[PDB]
C-alpha cells in the first residue's frame, strides 16, 4: 500500500482567496491521483480526477496539478460553500489509498 | 601507408547527408526544438560542400566526384582552414555538437564525431587536404 | 544480359510486393486500431522496411560466399560471368538495405517523436489518453515511453535505454561505416582499411538478431480483439474497463522475425569461413622462389590436388605475416604445370613481410584458397585473338600465353588458336621484366619450332620491339582485319574502363555484320 | 440522476457479522461500473474498503485479511458489505460509491452508514 499524506491537516483563508492543498505519494504513481471534497455533513463528492481532470459537475475555481509524487488542489476564490475536508486519492496500485485530509477554515 | 583522410573524408559525407535527412525529418514533422533541426540542415549542407572535394594522395592517381573541382577550388579558398586537419576535425566536432539534442540528428552527430576522429588520426599522421588541380 | 535483370527484377518486386505487404499488415487490420493513432501513418512506413530489411539481410551474405560459390561452380560463360556478378548483386543489395533501413529509421524517429510527445500530454487527447495504458497493474502498455521526460531528451533516452534504440543506433553506425569505408577509392587503394572496417557485417548482424527482442510496438491481441469490438469501444476510452461491452484492450507484440530469415545465411558464411580455415590448414609446399628484378618474387609453389583455369586467381594467406588476412594474386602458370605460380610485386607491408620470410634479400608458411575468378578459357575458342594488356592489367595474359604454348606442344592439332597478336601498355618497363623475358621466350620457342607466324606482340610506352605512346587503335584493327577476312577475332583486355570503351568502339566499327566478314569480339576483364 | 443508499445495522456486537446493504437506482451493477465500500473511521480517514466490478469481480483491501467480502444482488439492483467477526475498530462510516472512470475516480458516493461496534 501506498501513503498518500497530505502535511497541511487544516488550513485557514478569506474569502476569494487561493488556497493550495497538497499532498505527496510515498511511491511514484502515474499521474493516478484524484480530489474529493467532504461536506461537513458527510457528503463526498468527486473534485479531479487523473490529478487534472476536472469532473463534469464541480465549479471551475477548483484546479489540481502535480506529477510522480507531489500533487496539489488549488481554489481560486472561496465562498461559504466550500468549508469542507479534501482527500487525495491513489488508484495507481491496489489498495487505492486516501489522504489524510484537510479540513478549510474560513476566516 | 593507409591515408585516413580518404575515409574520413567518405564518412563526413554521408554525416552530412544523414545530418541533412534528421534536420529535414524534424523541420518537416514540427518535433519540438526543430530549430535544432534547421541548423543540423545548414550544418550538414555545409559539411557536404566541405567534404565533397577530395584531397590528392601522397602516391598514385585519385578517383574524383562528379563536378568536384568547383567545390575544390571553393575550399581552396580558404586556404589554411580547410588544408589543415586539425582545423578540419575540430571544426567537424564543434559543428555536431548541436546537432545531438535530437533524436533525430544524434545519428549524424555520431558520424561526424567518428568522422573528426578521423580527421584527427590522419592530422596526427601529418597528412594534409592538397587539392586536385585539373 | 537477361539473367542479372531477371535476378534485380524479382528482388526488386520482392521487395516492392514485401514493402506494400508488410504496409498494409500493419495499417489496415483492426488488430493495429489504436497503435495507428497513436502513431498514425508512421508505424506501417516503419514496419514495411522491416520486412524488406528481413529478405535483403539474408541477400547480401549469400553472394559473398566464396568458398561455397566456389563449391557451386566446381559441381558445375555468359551466365558464369553473371553469377559472378555476386559481388555487383552484394553491392546494390546493401544500397537498398541502406535505403530500406533510412525508411525505417525516418519512421520511427517519428515514432519515437509521436510517443514521447503523448506521453508527455503535449498531443491530441486521445493519443495522450492511449499512452497512459501500461502504467497500473493488469495492463499492458501502447506507447513504449513510459518514464516522462519531455522532448527532446526523451527520444533520446528511449534510444540510449531501450534494446531497439540502442540495437538500431549500433547498426545504423556499423552499416554507415561499412557504406562509407565500401567506396571504390577504399575498395582500391586502402582494400586494407576496407576488409577490416567491412567486418562490422558481424556487429550489425549481432545487433540486427536482437534488434526487436523487446516487442515494443504492440498491437492488439486476437482474444482481446474478440471481447474488444473497437467501433463501439474507440470513443469510450474515458470508461474503458468498466462496461459490459469494452474491456481494457490488452497489447501484445509480435515475436522476433528476423533471425528466422537470417540464421541461414549467417550459418552458410560461418561455414564458407570453415571451408577457408581448412583451405588454410590444407598444405602448399613453396617449391621454388625465384625473384625477378624491381622487386617482384614469384613463388612456384605445389598444392595437394589444386586444378586452375587460365586468368584465376587465388588468395595467399601467410600465418607468420598476418593471421587474419587474406591476398589475391593472379595465377601466372599454365594448367598443365605441377606447381602454380604467382608473381607477387613488394609495395607493400604484406607483401614485404613475405619478402622478408622467404629470404630473398626458413620458407615462410603460405595457405592458398581456391582458385577463384572469372575463367577465360574461351580465349582458346577463336582462330584469332587480340589480347590486350595495361600496366598491372597483363599479368594473367602471361598465364594465357604459357597455356598456349603447353596447347601448341601437347596436341598440335586440337588447338583451335591459330595467330596471336599481343599489346602491352606501360609507361615502361620497371616491375614486369620477367613478362618481358616470358615474351621473348614464347617468341623463341615459336620460332625455333619453325613457326615464327604465331605470335606478334608489340610493347608501347605511354611516357617484336618497344614503341612509345599509345597504339593506333583504328590502323591496328584495319591492319589485322586485312590480315584475316572472314574470321572471327576474340579482342581480349584487362585495363582501364576508358580503354575497354574504346576497345568496344573499334571493334563494333571495325566489324562487318554479314557472316562473310570479319567479326570483332570484345572480351573484357 | 443514480442515486446510492446505505442501509444497515447501526449497531452490531463485536464479534458478530456486519452486513451493509447498497441500493442502487439510477444505474444498474451489471451496466458497468467498480462499486466500492469505502469507509471513514472516527477522526476523518478514509480507507478503500474493496470493490466489486460489474462482472461480479470482487476486489478487497489485504489489510482486511479474510474478514470481508462483497455480494449482489443483480435483481434488485444492490451489493452488499458482509464483515464476518466484526472487532472494535470496525466502528466507521461506510460509503457505497460508483466507479465508472478508467482513472477509476468514485463520482457518486453515498450518504454514508454510521456503524458502531461497542458491547
Ligand atoms: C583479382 C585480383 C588479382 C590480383 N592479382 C595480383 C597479382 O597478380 N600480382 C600482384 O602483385 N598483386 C595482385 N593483386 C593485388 C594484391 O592483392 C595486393 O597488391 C596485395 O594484397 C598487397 O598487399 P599490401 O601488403 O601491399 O597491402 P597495402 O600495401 O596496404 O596495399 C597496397 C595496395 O594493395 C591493395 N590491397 C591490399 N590488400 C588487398 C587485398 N586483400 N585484396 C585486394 N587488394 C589489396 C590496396 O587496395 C592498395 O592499393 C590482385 C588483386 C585482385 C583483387
Ligand atoms: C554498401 C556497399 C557494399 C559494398 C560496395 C561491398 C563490397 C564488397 C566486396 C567488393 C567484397 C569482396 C571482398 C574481396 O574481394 O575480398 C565484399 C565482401 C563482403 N561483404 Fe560487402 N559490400 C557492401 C555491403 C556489405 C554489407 C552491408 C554487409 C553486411 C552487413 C557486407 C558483408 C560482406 C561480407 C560478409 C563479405 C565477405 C568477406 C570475405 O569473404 O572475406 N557487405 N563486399
Ligand atoms: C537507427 C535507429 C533504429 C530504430 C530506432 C529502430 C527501431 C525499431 C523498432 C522499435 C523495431 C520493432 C522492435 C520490436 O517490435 O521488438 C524495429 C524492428 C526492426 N528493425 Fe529497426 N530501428 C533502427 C535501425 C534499424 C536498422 C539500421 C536496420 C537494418 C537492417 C533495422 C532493421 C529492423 C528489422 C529487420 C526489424 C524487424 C524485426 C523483426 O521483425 O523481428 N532497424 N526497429
Ligand atoms: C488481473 O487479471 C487477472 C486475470 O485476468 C485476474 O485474475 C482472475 O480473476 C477472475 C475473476 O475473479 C478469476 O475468475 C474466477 O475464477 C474462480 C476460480 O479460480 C471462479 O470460482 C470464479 O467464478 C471466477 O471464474 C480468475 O480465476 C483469475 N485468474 C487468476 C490467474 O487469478 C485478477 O483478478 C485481476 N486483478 C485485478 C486487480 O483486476
Ligand atoms: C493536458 O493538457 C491540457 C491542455 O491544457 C489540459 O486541459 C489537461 O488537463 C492536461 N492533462 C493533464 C493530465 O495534465
Ligand atoms: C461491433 O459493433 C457493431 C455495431 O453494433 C456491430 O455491427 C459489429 O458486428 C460488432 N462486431 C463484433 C465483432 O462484435
Ligand atoms: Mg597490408
Amino acid at each position: 500500500d501506498i501513503q498518500l499524506t497530505q502535511t497541511t491537516s487544516s488550513l485557514s483563508a478569506s474569502l476569494g482567496d487561493r488556497v493550495t492543498i497538497s499532498c505527496r505519494a510515498s511511491q511514484d504513481i502515474s499521474n493516478y491521483l484524484n480530489w474529493y471534497q467532504q461536506k461537513p455533513d458527510g457528503t463526498v463528492k468527486l473534485l479531479i480526477y487523473y490529478t487534472s481532470k476536472l469532473h463534469s459537475g464541480v465549479p471551475s475555481r477548483f484546479t489540481a496539478s502535480g506529477s510522480g509524487r507531489d500533487y496539489s488542489l488549488a481554489i481560486s476564490n472561496l465562498e461559504q460553500e466550500d468549508i469542507a475536508t479534501y482527500f487525495c486519492q491513489q488508484v495507481f496500485s491496489l489498495p487505492w489509498t486516501f489522504g489524510g485530509g484537510t479540513k478549510l477554515e474560513i476566516k | 601507408q593507409i591515408e585516413w583522410a580518404m575515409w574520413a573524408n567518405e564518412q563526413a559525407l554521408a554525416s552530412g547527408l544523414i545530418l541533412i535527412t534528421g534536420g529535414i525529418v524534424a523541420t518537416a514533422g514540427r518535433f519540438t526544438q526543430w530549430y535544432f533541426g534547421a541548423y543540423s540542415i545548414v550544418a550538414g549542407v555545409f559539411v557536404c560542400l566541405l567534404e565533397y572535394p577530395r584531397g590528392k594522395r601522397k602516391k598514385g592517381s585519385t578517383m574524383e566526384r562528379w563536378g568536384q573541382k568547383y567545390m575544390t577550388a571553393v575550399v581552396k579558398l580558404f586556404g589554411p582552414f580547410t588544408r589543415n586537419y586539425y582545423v578540419r576535425a575540430v571544426l567537424h566536432l564543434l559543428l555536431s555538437v548541436p546537432a545531438g539534442f535530437l533524436l533525430a540528428t544524434i545519428l549524424g552527430t555520431a558520424c561526424l564525431a567518428i568522422a573528426s576522429g578521423i580527421y584527427l588520426l590522419a592530422a596526427v599522421r601529418g597528412e594534409q587536404w592538397t587539392p586536385i588541380e585539373p | 544480359e537477361g539473367l542479372s535483370i531477371f535476378v534485380i527484377l524479382v528482388w526488386l518486386g520482392l521487395n516492392v510486393f514485401l514493402f506494400v505487404w508488410y504496409y498494409r499488415v500493419y495499417d489496415i487490420p483492426p488488430k493495429f486500431f489504436y497503435t495507428r493513432k497513436l502513431l498514425g501513418s508512421a508505424l506501417a512506413l516503419a514496419r514495411a522496411p522491416a520486412a524488406c530489411l528481413n529478405f535483403n539481410c539474408m541477400l547480401i551474405l549469400l553472394p559473398v560466399c566464396r568458398n561455397l560459390l566456389s563449391f557451386l561452380r566446381g559441381s558445375s560463360t555468359r551466365v558464369r560471368r553473371q553469377l559472378d556478378r555476386n559481388l555487383t548483386f552484394h553491392k546494390m543489395v546493401a544500397w537498398m538495405i541502406a535505403l530500406h533501413s533510412a525508411i525505417h529509421t525516418i519512421a520511427h524517429l517519428f515514432n519515437v517523436e509521436w510517443c514521447v510527445n503523448a506521453r508527455v500530454n503535449n498531443s491530441d487527447p486521445y493519443s495522450v489518453a492511449l499512452s497512459e495504458l501500461g502504467d497500473r497493474q493488469n495492463e499492458s502498455y501502447l506507447n513504449f515511453a513510459r518514464k516522462r521526460i519531455k522532448n527532446p531528451e526523451g527520444g533520446l533516452y528511449l534510444a540510449v535505454t531501450l534494446l531497439a534504440g540502442i540495437t538500431g543506433v549500433v547498426i545504423t553506425l556499423c552499416l554507415i561505416l561499412i557504406i562509407t569505408s565500401s567506396t571504390k577509392t577504399i575498395r582500391r587503394s586502402y582494400f586494407e582499411v576496407f576488409w577490416y572496417t567491412h567486418h562490422l557485417f558481424v556487429i550489425f548482424f549481432i545487433g540486427l538478431a536482437i534488434h526487436g527482442a523487446e516487442r515494443i510496438v504492440r498491437g492488439q491481441t486476437a482474444e482481446s480483439l474478440a471481447v474488444h469490438n473497437i467501433t463501439v469501444c474507440e470513443q469510450k476510452i474515458s470508461e474503458w474497463g468498466k462496461i459490459k461491452e469494452c474491456p481494457i484492450p490488452q497489447f501484445a507484440g509480435n515475436p522476433p522475425m528476423t533471425w528466422k530469415w537470417i540464421v541461414g545465411p549467417m550459418f552458410l558464411y560461418l561455414c564458407e569461413r570453415l571451408v577457408r580455415f581448412w583451405r588454410s590448414q590444407q598444405k602448399v609446399v613453396i617449391t621454388k622462389v625465384v625473384t625477378h628484378p624491381f622487386k617482384t618474387i614469384e613463388l612456384q609453389m605445389k598444392k595437394k590436388g589444386f586444378k586452375m583455369e587460365v586468368g584465376q586467381y587465388i588468395f595467399v594467406k601467410c600465418p607468420k605475416v598476418s593471421k587474419l588476412e587474406w591476398h589475391p594474386f593472379t595465377l601466372t602458370s599454365a594448367p598443365e604445370e605441377d606447381f602454380f605460380s604467382i608473381h607477387i610485386r613488394i609495395v607493400g607491408d604484406w607483401t614485404e613481410g613475405l619478402f622478408n620470410a622467404c629470404g630473398c634479400d626458413k620458407l615462410p608458411k603460405i595457405a592458398v584458397d581456391g582458385p577463384f575468378g572469372t575463367a577465360s578459357e574461351d580465349v582458346f575458342s577463336y582462330e584469332v585473338v587480340m589480347l590486350v594488356g595495361a600496366g598491372i592489367g597483363v599479368t594473367p595474359f602471361a598465364s594465357i600465353l604459357k597455356s598456349v604454348w603447353y596447347k601448341y606442344c601437347n596436341n598440335a592439332t586440337n588447338l583451335k588458336l591459330k595467330k596471336i597478336y599481343f599489346y602491352w601498355l606501360c609507361r615502361d618497363t620497371h616491375a614486369f621484366e620477367w613478362f618481358a623475358d616470358l615474351l621473348q621466350l614464347l617468341e623463341s620457342q615459336m620460332q625455333e619450332r619453325n613457326n615464327a607466324g604465331f605470335l606478334s606482340y608489340n610493347i608501347y610506352l605511354t611516357g617484336q620491339k618497344t614503341l612509345y605512346g599509345r597504339p593506333n587503335w583504328d590502323n591496328e584493327f584495319k591492319t589485322i582485319a586485312s590480315q584475316h577476312p572472314n574470321t572471327r577475332i576474340g579482342v581480349f583486355l584487362c585495363g582501364p574502363e576508358a580503354l575497354a570503351e574504346t576497345l568496344s568502339k573499334q571493334s563494333i566499327s571495325n566489324s562487318e555484320s554479314g557472316p562473310r566478314g570479319v567479326h570483332f569480339i570484345f572480351n573484357k576483364e | 440522476d443514480v442515486q446510492l443508499q446505505e442501509s444497515g445495522p447501526g449497531l452490531v456486537k463485536p464479534s458478530q457479522s456486519l452486513s451493509l446493504t447498497c441500493s442502487v437506482t439510477g444505474y444498474s451493477l451489471t451496466s458497468g461500473s467498480f462499486w466500492s465500500w469505502i469507509r471513514q473511521f472516527p477522526g476523518n480517514k478514509l480507507e478503500w474498503m474493496g470493490y466489486i466490478t460489474y462482472d461480479g469481480t470482487s476486489h478487497f483491501n489485504p489489510s482486511l485479511k479474510s474478514r470481508f467480502s462483497i455480494t449482489r444482488d443483480t435483481s434488485k439492483n444492490q451489493f452488499f458489505l458482509k464483515l464476518n467477526s466484526v472487532t472494535t475498530e470496525d466502528t466507521a462510516t461506510y460509503y457505497c460509491t460508483r466507479d465508472p472512470y478508467r482513472y477509476d475516480a468514485m463520482d457518486f458516493w453515498g450518504q454514508g452508514t454510521s456503524v458502531t461496534v461497542s458491547s
